[PDB]
DNA sequence: ATCAAGCTCAAGTACTTAAGCCTGGTCTATACTAGT
RNA sequence: CAUAAAGACCAGGC
DNA sequence: ACTAGTAAAAGTACTTGAGCTTGAT
């Protein structure tokens, strides 16, 4: 989907309008729970993987179980899930966040 | 000038390139007065000023100033064959000469404003839409009217 | 008649006439009056752009 | 002269090969990447008093899922075409038993010939194109999205899993150059797949009438 | 190029073709008057529009008090050291910002561009 | 007033809101493919190959003489090259017509367009008929002259002075040497912003901007321009949406229309959301054709009679209904 | 009133 | 002296006035910078332009340094007489004084032949505001009558009054424009 | 009666007399009194009369129109306007391409246009040399003679004065039945409303020939690009209507 | 060799259209002809 | 409580 | 005599006009 973004956005920009601001929403959680960014952390990464998968399943635009009412679900919540798995992945949140 | 045959409201336009002469005696034209310049000096001498501050007991007024040949009425068509000097003390001296053959001269260059724009102090310091706003607002200022 | 009502024409042709001439003198301030007695006007219609 | 005209004949021929490749027929890959020199050595150098006549440029192709369905591509000789040439081509189609046909008209038609193309409707459906129109494939353009023609069961799940009627869809008239590129008659639904900046991809539908 | 009038009825003369002596003749469509051609041509259509302004500016324009004046350019015919310059004031505004000079000595009226 | 000539602001908005068939300044941005996109002189003869050139743009004067025999030559110099023609004279089969036409050519506008007398005289003979005869000089000389005679095969009413002035004032305006007749002037520039440059993913994976030569016209005819060699058929667009509706389709007017509204909104640095431009452009082109936002687009729809009467045509809608 | 690119 | 070569796309008049407007427009922004770098910290013009409550950086330049250059009908002040602008100048004059370059400020006051030009420019800028409102207020009625019943149904579809479908999901995603923000994806841009 | 004017009961007084009558000494006057209220006449703008104008309207086949609003010295209930137009270059036709642009005229009380040489030949002056010494004033400029040549070569067949007055007088508000009514109506229109400010009396049509030759000569100066066009907004082309 | 039938493209001639809301003012009911 | 018509033009305010 | 009847572009919609193709010959 890195290669999908280079044909949805052929020019090169990155300022894209989406729902809830994610950097501000990881930066609030670093202060509600007093995150010391100097210690080793206790977030095991295959809680991250199934976390992003089970949340990405709970974002239904088109309520449908059958095909053709399940593929438009994946066309609707497509750019937001590329953005969601882009920002909230395993390396970038065990290292930077 | 000195009023032999012709009443002072006609206009006599000569365009040299077109090779024709137009003379208008028709009604409805609009005009304003100016001061004649000779070779380079004006014609309004001080002899015309010292007996003009004495109007209450001398019988000398604006019509003796027209009939002496020192002011003259110029209208809009004849303001295209004219060469005005806007002020005598700065534009008719011996300097780096812009023009050397002026044919008229204004009285004072603040006589281009109307009745409601002559009640604005310092209009050359304001932004001109503000002058247009107050030139329609001293028409509804409560005062004494008559 | 045609001084009293503005419509610069006849009474029985009161819609083919150029109105707005001969209007009521203005008496708020003395310079309102001196401006109203010295006023020009052009007959181009006032919806054109 | 003649090099521009054989350039036109190569580019028209290549356009028709992608066209019947997109309609769902059997096209060899060698004549899709056909460079100008393989055309120029195969059919001839110059059409000015020459070997590519506008005859022996005709193309007969066959459908994939059924070997019976064939389509003929006619390149008429005279600039404007009357009724008599349409009766010639319709005669050759009569004896050869083929239904579909294209007529790449050089300069233009006559309206009684066009009425002589719309009148045989239930059998012998002929299509009319123009030389000036076929020099660029409009499906590869920047603005034109992906059109996919839909079969009847898929129209049944469209009109059954949105609980629509058939008139409540958006529409498209069958005279724009894309529905003449796909050869679509009244009653058929095209699917348009275009990428958007709010969701990423959007699939909309159109009824052709 | 020019124009031709008749000597009897005073109307316009036209060019005609008579096929005997191979000569262009001018005739009249009113009377029966003939005369031969002196220039042996009809028509001239200057597309370039390169007409010269020196045959259309008048010597009287030096009597104008609203035009600039120069000491630096003298005349050639009379040696007078005062002139008046102006632009094209005409058609063909393709590249028309040249400068035409008129001598201001009376009874000379000499005209030159640079 | 402050910014070529392109309309913006309010009048271009009211050109896009209806579908006005004559926009006040249409144009056609032209991209290039190969070696022509980088070098300036091959872009210059693509520039020459698109812009319309009538014959009167490369003429000096036309002068009708009277030479009854070509061996007379009242013209004071031209006996040399018609004497070269007199070494072997050709086409004296019927007669010799005396009435002559004579065009001088201007070599700045001629050599500016890489033209010569051989393809001009090829065009004004092959294309008009055989009713004329076009002789010309050699390119050694400074002046470029071409003599034209009418064909003798009619002389063996139609007076040829009026006729020859008629074709003289018809060949000056209706000859079309080069170019496309709808396109009147083509410019040439290479952009500074990145929205008209060529953006390539490099080998390492980096978005690179490349300066390219683009042409941009005054007048629109898209189908002949897409069909021209050394022109990119993918990226060439325009701003006349009824002409894109003629050439490309209906989805291309949806997307080109969305791009034009976004172009007039975002010129003063403003920002309107995307749902609104998609809803307007998706309602305006929903039923197949260009439903203009006027009286004549909405009042010809399947909406009821009590909705059209509150829009501009009350009693006429009520009486047809 | 400023310049050609500005405002009148 | 017949020595000015034209530019591609322009006549001789257009290359002349374009490079004169280039010179004069590049020499009033310089005076603007000389005014901007010569203010103070206790100043109040600067304390309004910075804070964003009122003012702009061209008003400081017109009040302090140079008012600028006026223009009617999108170009420099035209020859309203024959070959002159006002009857004080000489015929066919093209300098900066003769055609509207106001080189004084609002505090040094204006000369008469310059206050008249500034009145012309302010007049044009008042006509445009006087005229534009009817055309804009007519467009904004014609659109709102053309679109007035398009709405979101209980199927998350955006249907007409005749129920004929306009969009399958609203805004091509399904979301309302009240609760969205700008974000960055940061996957498309970097190297491999 | 306008107040403070010479036919008022307040002219030439002093301040105590004006204050005695309960009038203000400052109040400038210049207003009427009708049924109690006080009216004032606004001066109405007007375009100047008896002057020859040339414009260029980008609407029709007329490429340069002249105008002359004529008034016979403050005695005219209408105003008699005479145009002299000139037709287009790009008229689609296989004959006019070599012919050229023709000069016309739109006389008052004649709805269809009339070509010029017919109007000049309704005023006498039957020869063409005399008509082209009234319409152009020098005979050494070859450009200005070619510019009027199709206007001559259109009106060759009407080459008599009396059939020219039948031609001009044939198209009135209602055409005459016989011929002498048509030459009557043509002579009274073409002498009494053709240019009233030049002459109304039944002699001296030579001065109308010189002035109409001047009007068409001015159209040929502004068609050959030798002069500018006249400006409508020029405030030397206006007059003002007071009381 | 010309002759109607049917049709298409082009030019000429009318109809319809122009921001919202709010507050004061003066004038006018037809001048002219037959019943009564 | 009830009754103060209605149309045309004009000068203004945001 | 007094007093009541009293005659500015700009989009579309419709019409005419010229010329073509074609079956007949
Ligand atoms: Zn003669
Ligand atoms: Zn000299």
């Amino acid at each position: 989907d890195r290669e999908v973004l280079r044909v949805i956005f052929p020019t090169g920009d990155s300022k894209v309008v989406l729902p809830c601001n994610l950097l501000r929403m990881i930066w609030n959680a670093q202060k509600i729970f007093h995150i010391n960014p100097r210690l080793p952390s206790d977030l095991h990464p295959i809680k991250v993987v199934e976390g992003v998968k089970e949340l990405s399943k709970k974002l239904v635009i088109v309520n449908g179980d059958d095909p053709l009412s399940r593929q438009a679900q994946e066309n609707a919540t497509l750019l937001f899930n590329i953005h969601l798995r882009s920002t909230l992945c395993s390396r970038r949140m065990a290292e930077e966040f | 000038r000195q009023m032999d045959i012709i009443v002072s409201e006609v206009s006599m336009i000569r365009d040299i390139r077109e090779r024709e002469i137009r003379i208008y005696t028709d009604a409805g034209r609009i005009c304003r007065p100016l001061l004649i310049v000779e070779k380079q000096k004006l014609l309004l001498k001080k002899r015309h000023i010292d007996q003009l501050k004495e109007r209450e007991y001398n019988n000398y007024s604006w019509q003796d100033l027209v009939a002496s040949g020192v002011v003259e009425y110029i209208d809009t068509l004849e303001e295209e064959t004219v060469m005005l000097a806007m002020t005598p003390d700065d534009l008719q001296e011996k300097e780096v000469a812009y023009c050397s053959t002026y044919t008229h001269c204004e009285i004072h260059p603040s006589m281009i404003l109307g009745v409601c724009a002559s009640i604005i102090p310092f209009p050359d310091h304001n932004q001109s839409p503000r002058n247009t706003y107050q030139s329609a607002m001293g028409k509804q200022a409560m005062g004494v009217y008559i | 008649y045609s001084l009293a009502t503005g419509n610069w024409g006849d009474q029985k042709k009161a819609h083919q006439a150029r109105a707005g001439v001969s209007q009521v003198l203005n008496r708020l301030t003395f310079a309102s009056t001196l401006s109203h007695l010295r006023r020009l006007n052009s007959p181009i219609g006032r919806d054109g752009k | 002269d003649d090099e521009e005209e054989t350039y036109r004949l190569w580019k028209i021929r290549k356009t028709i090969m992608q066209l019947c490749h997109d309609r769902g027929y059997l096209v060899t890959q060698d004549e899709l990447d056909q460079t100008l020199e393989e055309f120029k050595a195969q059919f001839g150098d110059k059409p000015s008093e020459g070997r590519p006549r506008r005859t022996d440029l005709t193309v007969l192709v066959a459908h994939n899922d059924d070997p019976t369905d064939q389509m003929f591509v006619f390149f008429p000789e005279e600039p404007k075409v009357g009724i008599k040439t349409i009766k010639v081509y319709c005669q050759r189609m009569q004896e050869e038993n083929i239904t579909r046909a294209l007529i790449v008209v050089q300069q233009g038609m006559t309206p009684s010939a066009k009425q002589s193309l719309v009148d045989m409707a239930p059998k012998y459906i002929l299509e009319q194109f123009l030389q000036q129109e076929l020099l660029i494939n409009i499906t590869e353009h920047e603005l034109v999205p992906e059109h996919v023609v839909m079969t009847k069961e898929e129209v049944t799940e469209l009109l059954a899993r949105y609980k629509l009627r058939e008139n409540q869809l958006p529409r498209i008239q069958a005279g724009d150059p894309v529905a003449r590129y796909f050869g679509i008659k009244r009653g058929q639904v095209v699917k348009i797949i275009r990428p958007s900046e709010t969701a990423g991809r959007y699939i909309t539908y159109r009824l052709v009438q | 190029v020019g124009i031709r009038f008749c000597q009897e009825c005073n109307n316009m003369l036209y060019p005609k073709e008579d096929k005997e002596n191979r000569i262009l003749l001018y005739a009249c469509r009113n009377c029966d008057y003939q005369q031969e051609a002196d220039n042996s041509c009809i028509y001239v259509n200057k597309i370039t529009h390169e007409v010269d302004e020196l045959t259309q500016i008048i010597a009287d324009v030096s009597q104008d008090p609203t035009l600039p004046r120069t000491e630096d350019h003298p005349c050639q015919k009379c040696g007078h050291k005062e002139a008046v310059f102006f632009q094209s004031h005409s058609a063909r505004a393709e590249d028309a910002m040249r400068l035409y000079y008129v001598c201001t000595a009376p009874h000379c009226g000499h005209r030159w561009t640079e | 007033f402050h910014y070529k000539n392109v309309t913006l602001g309010v009048p271009r908005l009211k050109e896009l809101i209806n579908i006005s068939k004559k926009p006040k300044t249409p144009s056609l941005t032209v991209f290039l493919l190969g070696q022509s996109a980088r070098d300036a002189e091959r872009a210059k003869d693509i520039l020459c190959r698109l812009e319309h050139t009538t014959l009167r743009k490369v003429t000096a004067n036309t002068a009708i003489y009277y030479d009854p025999n070509p061996q007379s030559t009242v013209v004071a110099e031209d006996q040399e090259w018609v004497n070269v023609y007199y070494e072997m004279p050709d086409f004296d089969v019927a007669r010799i017509s005396p009435w002559l036409l004579r065009v001088e050519l201007d070599r700045k506008h001629m050599t500016d367009r890489k033209l010569t007398m051989e393809q001009i005289a090829e065009k004004i003979n092959a294309g008009f008929g055989d009713d004329l005869n076009c002789i010309f000089n050699d390119d050694n000389a400074e002046k470029l002259v071409l003599r034209i005679r009418i064909m003798n095969s009619d002389e063996n009413k139609m007076d040829d002075d009026v006729f020859l002035r008629c074709i003289e004032s018809n060949m000056l305006t209706d000859m079309t040497l080069q170019g496309i007749e709808q396109i009147s002037k083509v410019y040439m520039h290479l952009p500074q912003t990145d929205n008209k440059k060529k953006i390539i993913i490099t080998e390492d994976g980096e978005f690179k901007a490349l300066q390219e030569w683009i042409l941009e016209t005054d007048g629109v005819s898209l189908m002949r321009v897409l069909s021209e060699k050394d022109v990119d058929p993918v990226r060439t667009t325009s701003n006349d949406i009824v002409e894109i509706f003629t050439v490309l389709g209906i989805e291309a007017v949806r997307k080109a229309l969305e791009r034009e509204l976004y172009h007039v909104i975002s010129f003063d640095g403003s920002y309107v959301n995307y749902r609104h431009l998609a809803l307007l452009c998706d309602t305006m082109t929903c039923r197949g054709h260009l439903m203009a936002i006027t009286r004549h687009g909405v009042n010809r729809q399947d909406t009821g009679p009590l909705m059209k009467c509150s829009f501009e045509e009350t009693v006429d809608v009520l009486m047809e209904a | 009133i400023w310049g050609i690119g500005c405002n009148p | 002296n017949n020595e000015l070569e034209p530019t591609p796309g322009n006549t001789l008049r257009q290359t002349f006035e374009n490079q004169v407007n280039r010179i004069l427009n590049d020499a009033r922004d310089k005076t603007g910078s000389s005014a901007q770098k010569s203010l103070s910290e206790y100043n109040n013009f600067k304390s309004m332009v910075v804070s964003g409550a009122k003012g702009s950086k061209i008003n400081i330049s017109q009040v302090i340094a140079v008012v600028g250059q006026q223009n009617v009908e999108g170009k420099r002040i035209p020859f309203g007489f024959k070959h002159r602008t006002l009857p004080h100048f000489i015929k066919d004059d093209y300098g900066p004084e003769s055609r509207g370059f106001v080189e004084n400020s609002y505090l040094a006051g204006l000369t008469p032949t310059e206050f008249f030009f500034h009145a012309m420019g302010g007049r044009e800028g008042l006509i445009d505001t006087a005229v534009k409102t009817a055309e804009t207020g007519y467009i904004q009625r014609r659109l709102i009558k053309s679109m007035e019943s398009v709405m979101v149904k209980y199927d998350a579809t955006v249907r007409n009054s005749i129920n004929q479908v306009v969009q399958l999901r609203y805004g091509e995603d399904g979301l309302a424009g009240e609760s969205v923000e700008f974000q960055n994806l940061a996957t498309l841009k970097p190297s491999n | 009666i306008m107040l403070r004017s010479t036919y008022c009961l307040l002219n030439g007084l002093t301040d105590r007399d004006l204050c005695e009558l309960n009038e203000c000494p400052l109040d400038p006057g210049g207003y009427f009194i009708i049924n109690g209220s006080e009216k004032v006449l606004i001066a109405q703008e007007k375009m100047a009369t008896n002057t020859v104008y040339v414009f260029a309207k980008k609407d029709s086949k007329y490429a340069y129109t002249g105008e002359c609003r004529s008034c016979l010295e403050n005695s005219s209930r209408p105003t008699s306007t005479i145009w002299v137009s000139m037709l287009a270059r790009g008229g689609q036709g296989a004959k006019k391409s070599a012919i050229g642009q023709r000069i016309v005229a739109t006389l008052p009380y004649i709805k269809q246009e009339v070509p010029i040489i017919i109007v000049f030949r309704a005023l006498g002056f039957v020869s063409d040399r005399d008509i082209l010494e009234h319409i152009i004033y020098d005979f050494e400029d070859p450009e200005m003679m070619e510019m009027v040549k199709p206007s001559l070569d259109e009106a060759f067949v009407i080459q008599e004065q009396n059939v020219a007055l039948n031609f001009i007088g044939s198209r009135g508000a209602k055409p005459g039945v016989t011929k002498e009514k048509r030459i009557k109506y043509a002579k009274e229109v073409l002498q009494k409303e053709m240019l009233p400010h030049v002459g109304v009396s039944d002699f001296c049509e030579t001065k109308k020939a010189y002035f109409l030759g001047y009007m068409v000569h001015r159209l040929l100066l502004a068609a050959l690009g030798r002069r500018e066009l006249d400006d409508r907004d020029h405030y030397g082309n206006k007059r003002l209507d007071l009381a």
